């Protein structure tokens, strides 16, 4: 009977001396107990099925958050907090929804709920701010105990939500990585006992992996849209935080004046003479502007924006690179909005093209995801398929469109497209895509042909104006 | 007698004496009858407190002033709302005559306010039963207390 | 069958509440179908009668048909009507004096009927209709309501007092049922 029962840490690995042989593990893997990883701890449920259980006699006394009020959410996040209640730590971990709908609120409701001495990581500054506009209900005596905790100053029992950090190495200053060792976990280093966790996506990178990985860490919650780049790490995320309690959040269940239906849609470009002699012979990172700035491709994109501004919608183009950005936004003549584009201009292209009418598109490099109050639009055109993840095309879609007026509950009133080169390497991308938008619940087409960009005028009318981008992009 | 009295304890707790007991007619169906409660239908909804039912403006306004509104615009027939006090009831309809600009239904409904009349009364039954939402017993406010108890 | 002579005029609910999804669509979808099957069961039962068509919508009276023997007009009518939908409130009493001014023309052995399809709980009519159902009565125009979900005290007691045929409907199956009702003749 576990009434007498130690255990205790050795540089990454938990042993239990004179065991009550607990299921689901190796015996006698080299002394008469058994051994687990800190990071196991996490597996309450082989424990609890069995009916085994156990004591943290390592606890401190110490005072904790009471945050008493309380605020209304979303129905389906409202829903995700009364499951978690429900589910408990033995089967909780992550929840999944877009950077636009709420986010910050699920973590300070988390938090106030879970109610336990808390650390809270964040992958920006800005975010912190924007999180402690969102906890002010619940804020101690308003503004005389919230303080900021990173490279700069730590101060007070509070802030944006509990003491927040960032996720950041560069060395000493950078907080949740340093620190990693001091602080963290009720069970033992004792001080707190709550990880919340912002752009979850963010931690199972190679060396990231290990702040989270080198502890016990009790409860843990995180949050995101992105979820995982291309590559999908994320059966790492389940060990790592806990397995997924949510996803899903369509726009199916949001249509009558709530928020749009999104047409989606694919767009396969054919290929224009001399750039694919080029594409096949060049194999280096080059041969990507080759497939990108295919002039049968950039007049696809040109019809559609003025198809989309002769009906004056709002139109947002994405272009993954700057050489790309510039060379389609100054042909176009429309604004950019990229790093080195400083916050003054930025504010005024931005209040530009959401109150002036004669500002209706804006080109975006990849500044805008993980944060950049993006603004509102109808109209969303990737010229590429990109390597930045399949789940930020869905989040980036998702805080950026909504309904058209008047036709506010209809099929479709917001409108998505991706441009595809036809036999390139950018066609590979498709096949996931499709089965990602569609699994989350968007109506998604091919648009292969277009006979009507063969009826008005649009760039490269000839081989010598296309020979001329040519030489200028192989260079 | 009070018409039911079945959990029968209260009488003798008033009496301090035990009659002889005795359920003496025949009732019928359950089914003609429906004995609803209302409070909230998300989770969001935690605007019914009612630690200061009688200040909780945000409570009189969310499902106590806006259930009312749903409940009696789709259930179209003669209804009477019944409150605990003029004092709530002045607050939850705005009517014609409002106790401040900021109150919480607009509908057509009927009041049944102090100084009743006994002529006064009988017109607002009159209305009532001939025709629309409004009148004495229809699509009007009385506190629970007050003479519409004694009915027509 | 023959033995007499029928004149009836149909008079329907266009107010905003016939829009209603409640039975088929929107009420007035469903009545207006309907009552086109019953045109034709009603002239296919009595070959010699007659019908006239009225409405009350937007808080006044229109006439749909004229009074007629033919049956085509009034599935015609009915048909044109559809794309017009409903709105607004009622107007009974102006539409129970215009076909109380032709249903007075009419001689001694025929009937004189009024068919109301009623879904609102009042009229909009400032007249005294009390008035007017003490004439019908003297008139001999029986009045008839089929009410959608609905008791409202003037309707019922003006239907009892020209005749006896206040009728409640709750489904397709039910309105179906009284409107057949309404097709048999009166004794002769």
């Amino acid at each position: 009977i576990p009434m007498d029962l130690f255990d205790f840490y050795e540089q990454m690995d938990k042993d239990e001396e004179e065991e009550e042989e607990t299921q689901t593990v190796s015996f006698e893997v080299k002394q008469e107990m058994i051994e687990e990883l800190q990071k196991r701890c996490i597996h309450l449920e082989y424990p609890l099925l069995a009916e085994y259980d156990f004591r943290n006699d390592s606890v401190n006394p110490d005072i904790n958050i009471d945050l008493k009020p309380t605020a209304v959410l979303r129905p389906y996040q409202e829903k995700s907090l009364r499951k978690m209640f429900g589910n408990g730590r033995a089967r909780s971990g992550v929840i999944v929804l877009p950077c636009g709908a709420g986010k910050s609120l699920v973590g300070v409701t988390a938090a106030c709920t879970v109610r336990k001495r808390c650390l809270v990581l964040g992958n920006s500054a800005v975010s912190v701010e924007q999180w402690k506009a969102q906890f002010k209900m619940w804020s101690t005596i308003d503004d005389s105990q919230i303080c900021r905790f990173t490279s700069d100053a730590k101060d007070k029992p509070i802030g944006c939500s509990v003491a927040i950090s960032t996720y950041s190495m560069l060395g000493h200053t950078t907080k949740r990585s340093w620190e990693a060792e001091r602080v963290m976990e009720w069970l033992k280093t004792q001080e707190w006992g709550l990880m919340i966790l912002d752009e979850v996506h963010t931690i199972p990178a190679k060396m990231f992996r290990r702040v989270l990985t080198i502890v016990q860490a009790h409860c843990k919650l995180g949050l995101t849209a992105t979820l995982v780049r291309e590559d999908d790490k994320i059966v790492d995320l389940n060990f790592l935080i806990g397995p997924k309690l949510y996803e899903a959040n369509w726009m199916e269940l949001q249509n009558n004046g709530y928020i749009a239906k999104v047409q989606c849609a694919e767009v396969w470009c054919p290929m224009s003479p001399e750039f694919y002699r080029e594409y096949v012979a060049i194999k280096t990172k080059k041969r990507i502007l080759l497939y990108t700035m295919n002039p049968n491709k950039f007049r696809a994109c040109q019809f559609l924006i003025k198809f989309h501004e002769r009906r004056n919608d709002k139109i947002i183009v994405f272009a993954d690179n700057v050489f790309a950005l510039k060379e389609y936004a100054i042909r176009l003549n429309k604004p950019y909005i990229y790093g080195p584009t400083s916050q003054g201009e930025r504010m005024q292209i931005l209040q530009n093209f959401k109150h002036n009418p004669k500002i209706n598109t804006i080109f975006i490099s990849k500044v805008g995801d993980t944060s950049f109050d993006l603004p509102e639009a109808n109209v969303l055109i990737q010229i590429s398929s990109h390597g930045g993840s399949r789940r930020q095309e869905a989040q980036r879609l998702g805080r950026v469109l909504r309904a058209k007026k008047g036709m506010v509950a209809e099929e479709y009133n917001a409108f998505f497209y991706s441009l595809v080169s036809q036999d390139t390497q950018e066609m590979a991308y498709s096949t996931k895509r499709q089965r990602f938008l569609v699994d989350q619940g968007y109506s998604f087409k091919v648009i292969t042909k277009l006979a009507g960009m063969e009826e008005e005028d649009l760039a490269f009318s000839t081989k010598e104006e296309q020979q001329q981008l040519l030489q200028k992009v192989l260079a | 007698t009070s018409g039911t009295l079945s959990p029968l304890d209260i009488y003798p707790k008033i009496l301090d004496f035990h009659p002889v007991t005795m359920a003496t007619f025949t009732m019928t169906l359950a089914r003609v009858c429906l004995c609803p409660m209302i409070i909230g239908r998300g989770n969001d909804q935690v605007a019914i407190s009612s630690k200061f039912e009688t200040r909780e403006d945000i409570a009189v306004i969310r499902n106590y002033g806006n259930l009312l509104l749903e409940m009696s615009a789709v259930v179209p027939d003669g209804i009477v709302a019944f409150f605990t006090s003029y004092q709530y009831m002045e607050s939850t309809v705005a009517s014609w005559y409002e106790q401040g600009i900021l109150e919480n239904i607009q509908r057509n409904k009927l009041l049944f306010i102090e100084t009743q009349d006994g002529a006064e009364t009988s017109v607002a039954l009159e209305k009532y039963q001939e025709a629309c939402e409004n009148g004495r017993g229809a699509i009007l406010l009385s506190v629970a207390r007050g003479k519409v108890s004694e009915g027509i | 069958r023959l033995g007499m002579m029928r004149h009836l005029y149909v008079v329907v609910d266009g107010s905003r509440t016939m829009e209603d999804q409640d039975l088929k669509p929107n009420r007035l979808t469903c009545t207006l179908k309907l009552l086109e099957y019953f045109v034709e069961e009603y002239f296919d039962q009595n070959p010699i009668s007659q019908i006239g068509i009225i409405v009350t919508k937007s808080k006044r009276a229109e006439k749909l048909t004229e009074l007629s023997g033919n049956p085509r007009k009034h599935i015609t009518s009915l048909k044109k009507a559809v794309d017009m939908t409903c709105h607004g409130e009622p107007s009974l009493y102006n539409s129970l004096s215009i076909a109380m001014q032709t249903l007075k023309h009419m001689p001694g052995h025929t009937s004189r009927e009024v068919l109301i399809i009623f879904s609102s709980l009042t009229t909009c009519d400032p007249s005294n209709i009390y008035d007017l159902i003490k004439t019908l009565k003297a008139a001999k125009i029986r009045v008839s309501v089929i009410g959608l979900s609905a008791e409202v005290r003037v309707c019922t007691v003006l239907a009892r007092e020209t005749g006896g045929t206040y009728h409640v409907i709750l489904d397709e199956s039910h309105y179906k049922e009284l409107l057949t009702h309404h097709v048999s003749p009166p004794p002769a």
